[PDB]
């Protein structure tokens, strides 16, 4: 399965999705800079509308514990 | 790890498969539970950075946590470099170089270099510095993964 | 493998059955998963080419992958021979012969020959050259076997 | 079972077939040159029409990762 | 088996029970599969004829194959005797006797005799001669037991 | 789960609750003095009315074996 095919379900907790992401990211062998680009970009983009909304409110500069606690009720 | 031989010197010996597997099994069974930290600490007795990356790299599963830890290890390493600046002028022929955050993380150093620092007189405890970063990052995880 | 004895010399000792079985069990359980590569790397510590063919030949199952690897090992070996030409004139009585891709793959060399190269001064790391080919070929497999 | 009796099903993925082939090839003890001949020949010949068609388009010179990714949707 | 002791001499030591059991378990699990031959080869490292009959005699099951092997071992042994005739005149007091097919099969020789031949200078590789017969007979079996 | 969310059921033995408390207290990393404050305070406060009543009769100065034997029939 390709990294672009990794997406969050409509009922799937973000948490279970983030695990899937760094597992597939774990099978990507690209430069770190590209993998940083993938992190800030693709993760949020394939996140579900309800959490996506939430993550837009965190702004930039956000870290994984704060994202992970931010989308917990969703 | 670097262990003391019968002759009375410190030499490197490899870590054992049922030690490796015991590390695996702990993680399988008790995941993020606090007992993992003393357990880690015992199984990390006399361990190198190189052996510590081996243990972290051999994890399967919990990849969100594994990434959070990595990023903590690099932050703690960035902080090592900040706090301890490089030293004045060229490196002496008679001496060996001071470590950076990445030598502590095992990344920029070789094994023989890791054995030089630890076995030499005074010795420098690059294991124990990485160990605190691991334990600190373990607290971060434990606190997050509390429900 | 070639290990250091108590006396302070490098001698060959055989690999252990529960090491062998641990190699088997890893492959059984985690198939093509990435954790297989650090795992391999630890269990290949101080290993010979001969021991590395033993480990590859003792696989059961995943024969498409095993063939892809073989063919990668030969390609990487063909490349060794290309990059490093044979040396000028006849082999000296006082010296031992330079390896080829097939000596690195263990095929054309004998064990005592594999011990000559590694134990001699300077030593040549024919394990580590095969190891990269194995790891490289492991990347090929991992990337393909991603779904 | 003989190597000539190894054939790809009409619904069987090529992949599962290629595994069967190098397992049976693994129990053949013939010279390498003969086993090379078997590889380029028998594998494609007993491959199913839909993939067979696909493999004909790869031309000669093809390697196993490219064959294996070529017949994936079939 | 005949192993090298710490003192730097070749002495006999007995084979281990979990080695024995590992031989048993291989046969139980993988029957006539090809992986049995490298596996055998590793577990037969430094082994005597006597230990090789022990391993063959301790099999349970697959008695048609065990008989085919026996009969291959005797054929290969008959062939040893054919190819290598007995030598001229009486045996020297200063020397030890040349082996026959049955000494290689372990049958007519004693352990101390098997240790004389292997440890002596030049050494004779009666294990490796039986080993080829076993591997050859293993090919016969594998080829037949293919379905 | 937070330490404030640890409470004793209406039918739950105190004992099973005290175990839960020092497990969660085991995941708190605060100064010892604060953790002493939590011990004497929060434990009794989230204890059920029937045992709570019992514990009020032990007075202050009480130790865990005496609390644990005090609320046993409840």
């Amino acid at each position: 399965t390709s990294i672009l095919d990794i997406r969050q379900g409509p009922k799937e907790p973000f948490r279970d999705y983030v695990d899937r992401f760094y597992k597939t990211l774990r099978a990507e062998q690209a430069s770190q800079e590209v993998k940083n680009w993938m992190t800030e970009t693709l993760l949020v983009q394939n996140a579900n509308p309800d959490c996506k909304t939430i993550l837009k409110a965190l702004g930039p500069g956000a870290t994984l514990e704060e994202m992970m606690t931010a989308c917990q009720g969703v | 790890p670097i262990v003391q031989n019968l002759q009375g010197q410190m030499v490197h010996q490899a870590i054992s498969p049922r030690t490796l597997n015991a590390w695996v099994k702990v993680v399988e069974e008790k995941a993020f539970s606090p007992e993992v930290i003393p357990m880690f600490s015992a199984l990390s007795e006399g361990a190198t950075p190189q052996d510590l990356n081996t243990m972290l790299n051999t994890v399967g599963g919990h990849q969100a946590a594994m990434q959070m830890l990595k990023e903590t290890i690099n932050e703690e390493a960035a902080e090592w470099d900040r706090l301890h600046p490089v030293h004045a002028g060229p490196i002496a022929p008679g001496q060996m170089r001071e470590p950076r955050g990445s030598d502590i993380a095992g990344t920029t150093s070789t094994l023989q270099e890791q054995i030089g620092w630890m076995t030499h007189n005074p010795p420098i405890p690059v294991g124990e510095i990485y160990k605190r970063w691991i334990i600190l990052g373990l607290n971060k995880i434990v606190r997050m993964y509390s429900p």
